[PDB]
């Protein structure tokens, strides 16, 4: 299967750790495929936050930090603030759909 | 700084065609794979089509296989996806993503996308 | 692709284009298993013979358990060999036997959290356990000897490579691994269909850039370790970089300086700088595709191209090397030939129907290949590359014509065109601050 | 034993040591014989194809009878050639024969007072004459013709190695010499015990060091000569050094100078001095013990150790190389990675599961393994060793800051520190005259 | 002819004489084919075996389809290469399988105009089509199975061989070129005797120089083309210079300065000139005939030879590198031994029935192969070519004697004899213009 | 046949191209050998005008051509000249033969 | 500067013998294959007999075969014959050739020539 | 220079034990096999036990196998015997030599020698 | 046989040329293995005076120069001295042994 799974809506308050999950299946995460992750505001293109499951591009602090284990990844944020209320986005490479395969999307509010 | 750019994308019946052009600017275009990513109102993303620097590799998703067919032209700096027989169910926000210039790296450089509506 | 070249007469340097790259930016490993068994009249004999003949090769087994100095130093197996040290760990060989039970290819992931691809391509366990253990001692059949020694074959013809290698054979054979088996295996590699596609298609090259380390024997498995080429920088321009000496022309022998662009090599786009191979061994050419290990590389900005085409740029400073041996030679380019002709050295351009189509005068040229098979320099001959292409002549004046001879340092290995000035700075400076006291 | 590694930062330079000596100091000649047939329905067919392949074996044996540039140049089968210009005298030949009539193995001594130990691995004379013959043209059964293609094969695997080596093979295969042969000739060498247990644990280590030349056929034999390495200096001390070049780190592109230590390498402590070898094919490592040939060495005194603790000490003149060219590079050692990142460059290190562990800045710094999988140096991606040991970090200013950009030599290939000095004595001294003068 | 040696005791250096030259100056390009059919009980399940080899070997060929810094750059397959495109052109393979299709040889004309030998090595089309296909569904007798194996085994030989090399091969092994076929081949080129001769007699060093490159598989014929070398320069004198680093011999350690001759190499007689080959690999040496390829090698005047007995002569400048690393070291000539003893180094020179026979002082000596076995130079130890010849000592005073050190130029990897001088009169100017201002 | 046949005289008035044809066997050209082509006075040695069936030796015209086709070679004379009248000699090796055959001489007239 | 010159020809009775020499002047003779070709009187070019460089090779055509033998002495630059046993068709202008110093290269220094004649 | 010295040796019963050592002062000791060899008063020269340069290779004669332990500390540059049950033909002068450095070099560098005494 | 032979004592006249045998067995010297011998004060320790059968030790007269031939070996003293009085000892590698065999000791008296 092409998918990958998501927790529909997570929540915390500030300053608390909060974690997504990104559950994969055989052809893309049991392939042995990494998880890049998407940050994205309503009105404006995703931005990478993450990619090969714990790496950082420049300009992202340090709350966020990722990983990977078996067919499933997380992605953490410790210190929640407000200017992290956003939809994020996992996505592997699946080889049977030959393609980039994006997860459903975890909105993430902050209380 | 990198000013990739979309136009292009408009209102099209059902059946129709369109041809989306994406221009970039700042930076080695030729060094660089090119993507199609498409999100439906309220939806999640959704790959749609890849083709690699010199354009010898071209991949699409199954959804839109036999009817899209994505070209570059180096010279111009410049991505095209040349939809046709379009139908409902390709109305969607369409992004040229531009990767790490590596095989499996992520997308680090985004149009600001274009609405493609298909209706009745 | 499509293959050009450019020809300066400037700096004796050329340049192809229209090549494509395939570099190798890192590894895979996998497992490649063979199931093993553990044993305690004329047809008889010949079965005996042939079973010592895998014993002894079990044992045999066990027992066994110019600016190329720019470089760094890699260790090109070490990946390989850190897989090979985790399957010695308690538990690793029967976590591969379970999950190679019922099939031939599975993905395992190991201790250390790392999945790879295991194959098991020989099953010597089960042809000597079933078909050969309850006959055996009357053969009736000299079928079943036959067909232990074609099953066999492969056992004995992979400890030979092996043993004559120290367990670390390079390219890896079709003995480790058949051109069925190897292509089961990328296609089940966590890469893109793009490298797919291209290592597919190009499975000669993947075998040449690819190991076989042998592992392990432990509880009736035999393991070795099949490092594969990964190719993470797939289909950017690449342009190969031909250079040949320039000197002056003077009649008297010993009163000619002599300079040559030493960046002579394979260059290649990679985001947005250059990966220089200066190295000939290093990149393999198929057809248009170059197959270069990023190994033996240098990482350049994209401006190292400017000296192609302003030798004088303040961009980039130009790596030259300096000296007074004018001797002839040629370079043989992808689409022609640089002929450096100097002092009483004969050089000509022939073809095989017409015969001396051009002589050389004294100093550095260049032909196409469209009209020339042959180049002959002094007592060598030399046939250029056939291969379909435009040729562009690029007229300038040779650059040693822009260098006094009295101050020229023509002793410099690893110079550059700054360097090469640097010392005429201070020469020309000595000279003139003497002349003021005097 | 235990390898431990020590990264001195002043001269950008790492040492692992914990390496124990097997050093190729001598040659071992030994003669390995085959005696041959002087001889001339389908089953009758395969016997006549086989025995052909017999006769051409025959017939086309018969017609074929930084610092590498300071070393000395040797003939490497000298040693074993002249054996064979002794076989050739008369009566040398029958006196193996007379020595091998009843048994597989014995020691000749030869006209010239040299004792070798001979060896007979193949008797086609006995099964061509007796299992053969009197059979010769009706065929029974088909296990002949097998059974013969068994015993025939080896000869022609001989003689197609010998055929596309013109004669002298290395490394020497299992085809000219099992494994159960070559462990019964180091037991019968006249060489100690220490040497016997060395030699037969690394077998294929000595495989690799060993020739294999074609010799004669004559009066029925066939006769080749295999020279074995003699491994006289062992279980001494070895350790290797790794170098890399330490610029300045000036924002401007070509403002920096360089300099790197040449001296890398192996060494070996060996009577009271050290062995030198500066390249790297000439050393073989396995596992803990180096296997080095002295034929690709130099021998220095036991101070040339003092330039890993103190490159500036007055006993011995520490070799460096000197240029402006500051590229961004890694060195794998041992134990870890020295990386030189300078310019705009990107250098990291990082593990696999936990990623970007270390960021490097401008100069060259060091990491240990213990931490670290994969280095990253530009376009470049390095795998560490995984080897266990203790690496060990010196602190220390690094001596390229010691320089007046100035009066610095820059373009120096082969250079030492006294030589750099002493060059700045002159610059120096030129600029003080003159101002004296003023 | 028979060996002469030559020492020269002012510049440390030997030249071995009375060599017979084979230069390869051209290329012959011969297609070979390999006639294949289209073919779409436990004796049957051997023979559906082999044919699935064969169908598989079929279907991956398918798939398939010191002065060495001066030399230029040539294509060594370009000839060949060239052919393998013509043979793709409409036509040209039927007119291959028409010539060849009542005989195994023959001559073709192909469409540019060249003629080429074409040779039928092999036929399985006609054993498949005749010998398999009426059978197959019952086989009576195990003779056809064996059959099958042994002329199938050439095919997956070649296959083998073919996928490890990327389609071209060097040396051209028995699989592709019997020494039947090859002698064959020789006797029908368009060569003169002398060059047949010199061919016949040496297959083994043709084998080494000749490549086999993979062209077509095309309606049902397998065609690979063999470069076989054109030796057109042949029975001129050769002759082999080796030289070894000249010092003086202070008793302080850094206080001495050193040059080396760079000219080392082989020589030969060409037209009116002189072949010069810097590299070892490029001349193989068979008995008393050298086999040198002209594109590894530099034409020059027939002055070069000066050097040898008056290295100050004015019409010739000859190479030098000077340094201040007086390492010691040995060179083993083809009759002798140049041995370099500097500092505390321990230099012997022995024979196995006597013992130390000369112990070497500080300097450049030489000692002759006719009373001696080994040469001990520190801690390494040399065996001497125990070849028949007669040496020559030419006793002189080193020309390192007669610099000054004070001025002496002590850092050139790639000076000349003049070069020196230049450097040597003007820093002596320096000096004295200012003695004299001053 | 270790043969070259050539014909027994041409002529030709001054500035006329004259044609000296050499056809040889299998032994000589169809076996792969080129053809070289002499000048010889009546009184003097014979003098290389041509090798390699069309390359000019030194001091030669540029009126001499020369080419070879199938198993024949043919010797081009534009321009006729009075000092051009003499007999001329193909040659080729052979591996019958062992060594060089001649042509029989073709004796040019300028008229 | 190459001045080739043969001598010792005259007139012999049929079954004698003669010693032809050729002498070599201006240039490297050690490195040149040397032939000698005959010509009879009103007749065509017949090659005699060569020998390579340093005396390795030797081949004669069958005409001459078993009575001439050719040798060299590359100290002196000499090339001599050594005919025997001359008959009626031995009466020729005996030239010594040197070739272009590569194995197929034409001849391109010659001899003066000297006339052999053997008549009863 | 060098200066090997043994110490520890005296008057002991049959089956007692006694324990060697011999440390040396003016040469690489780490570079160099160190060995043991005794002799009976009145007697020849015995070879008694060898341990490599860096202790990976360690021989003993029969005739003190299985009863005599070699060893050797390189940092203090100590070599030790350590004789156990010890029987009447144990009784001799021990000497700690040291070859040449190559692996068949004959002994170079001698003790002095200690005597051992074992008597009833 | 670990046994090399060596004869009890040797006599000699001051001048003389006196001759110590060492003959071996197919362990130790019929195997391949070099000699050396040894010259050994009542009270000192033994010092080497020939190793490999024919090589002297720096500080040894040329007096000494022994050889080697088949399967024994002898040590030769020319001018013989006051100061040679001494036991001389052969030592040979011995196979079986696994180690070194020493000669039985030849007690040479200058009479
Ligand atoms: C390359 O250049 C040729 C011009 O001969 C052109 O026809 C072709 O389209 C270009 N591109 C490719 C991929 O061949
Ligand atoms: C300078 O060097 C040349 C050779 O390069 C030499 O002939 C000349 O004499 C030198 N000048 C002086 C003043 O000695």
């Amino acid at each position: 299967q092409s998918v990958l799974t998501q927790p529909p809506s997570v929540s915390g308050a500030p300053g608390q750790r909060v974690t997504i999950s990104c559950t994969g299946t055989n052809s893309n995460i049991g392939t042995g495929y990494d998880v890049h992750w998407y940050q994205q505001l309503p009105g404006t293109a995703p931005k990478v936050v993450l990619f090969d499951n714990n790496n950082r591009p420049s300009g992202v602090p340090d709350r966020f930090s990722g990983s990977k284990s078996g067919t499933s990844a997380a992605l953490a944020i410790t210190g929640l603030q407000a200017e992290d209320e956003a939809v994020y986005y996992c996505q592997s490479y699946d080889k049977s759909l030959g393609g980039w395969v994006f997860g459903g999307g975890t909105k993430l509010t902050v209380l | 700084e990198v000013q990739v750019v979309e136009s292009g994308g408009g209102l099209v019946k059902p059946g129709g065609s369109l041809r989306l052009s994406c221009a970039a600017s700042g930076f080695p275009f030729s060094s660089y794979k090119m993507d199609w990513v498409r999100q439906a109102p309220g939806k999640g993303l959704e790959w749609v089509s890849s083709i690699s620097a010199s354009g010898s590799y071209i991949n699409y998703a199954d959804s839109v296989k036999g009817r899209f067919t994505i070209s570059r032209d180096n010279a111009k700096n410049s991505l095209y996806l040349q939809m046709k027989s379009l139908r409902a169910d390709d109305t969607a926000v369409y992004f040229c993503a531009r990767d790490g210039g590596r095989e499996l790296s992520p997308f680090e450089k985004w149009g600001q996308g274009i609405l493609v509506t298909v209706s009745s | 692709q499509n293959i050009t070249e450019e020809f300066y007469q400037s700096t004796c340097s050329a340049v192809s284009k229209g090549y494509l790259s395939a570099l190798r930016t890192g590894w895979y490993t996998s497992v490649i298993t063979i199931e093993l068994s553990n044993i305690k009249d004329a047809k008889v004999k010949l079965i005996k013979q042939e079973l010592d003949k895998y014993k002894n090769a079990v044992t045999e087994l066990q027992l066994l358990m110019f600016l190329g100095f720019l470089l760094g130093v890699g260790s090109a197996i070490a990946s390989g060999v850190a897989v090979c040290k985790v399957l010695h760990l308690e538990g690793e060989v029967n976590k591969i036997k379970s999950a190679l039970l019922s099939t031939n290819k599975a993905v395992v992931s190991l201790s250390n959290g790392v999945s790879v691809l295991t194959f098991k391509v020989l099953d010597l366990k089960n042809y000597i356990d079933k078909q050969l253990l309850p006959i055996l001692c009357s053969i009736s059949n000299i079928e079943t000897v036959i067909e232990f020694q074609q099953k066999n074959n492969r056992l004995l013809e992979i400890t030979r490579e092996f043993s004559v290698n120290a367990g670390v054979t390079t390219p890896v054979s079709t003995y480790m691994l058949t051109n069925s088996e190897l292509l089961s295996l990328i296609n089940d590699m966590p890469i893109t269909n793009d490298q797919k596609k291209l290592m597919s298609n190009n499975v000669q090259i993947v075998r040449q850039q690819s190991y076989s380390i042998m592992c392990i024997i432990k509880e009736e498995v035999l393991a070795y370790v099949v490092q594969l080429p990964l190719y993470g920088v797939i289909d950017t321009p690449c342009w190969k970089l031909h250079t040949s000496p320039l000197c002056t022309t003077n009649t008297k022998e010993g009163s000619n300086i002599c300079l040559t662009r030493t960046d002579r090599g394979w260059y290649c786009d990679n985001a947005g700088s250059v990966s220089f191979f200066p190295q000939a061994e290093t990149c393999k050419v198929q057809s248009n595709r170059v197959f270069c290990d990023t190994m033996n590389s240098l990482t350049l900005p994209s401006e190292v191209n400017l000296c192609n085409v302003d030798i004088f740029n303040p961009k980039y400073d130009c790596k030259i090397m300096t000296s007074k041996t004018d001797v002839s030679s040629s370079v043989i380019t992808s689409l022609g030939a640089i002929v450096s002709c100097y002092g009483k050295t004969k050089c000509t351009a022939s073809n095989k129907n017409r015969g001396i189509i051009k002589t050389f005068s004294n100093g550095c040229d260049y032909v196409s290949n469209k009209g020339v098979d042959t180049v002959s320099v002094g007592n060598t001959l030399y046939y250029v590359n056939k291969q379909e292409g435009k040729s562009l002549y690029v007229k300038g004046e040779p650059i040693i014509n822009f260098y006094d001879p009295l101050v020229f340092p023509s002793d410099e290995f690893d110079a550059s065109i700054s360097q090469v000035n640097e010392k005429i700075n201070q020469s020309l400076a000595f000279i003139r601050k003497s002349d003021e006291l005097l």
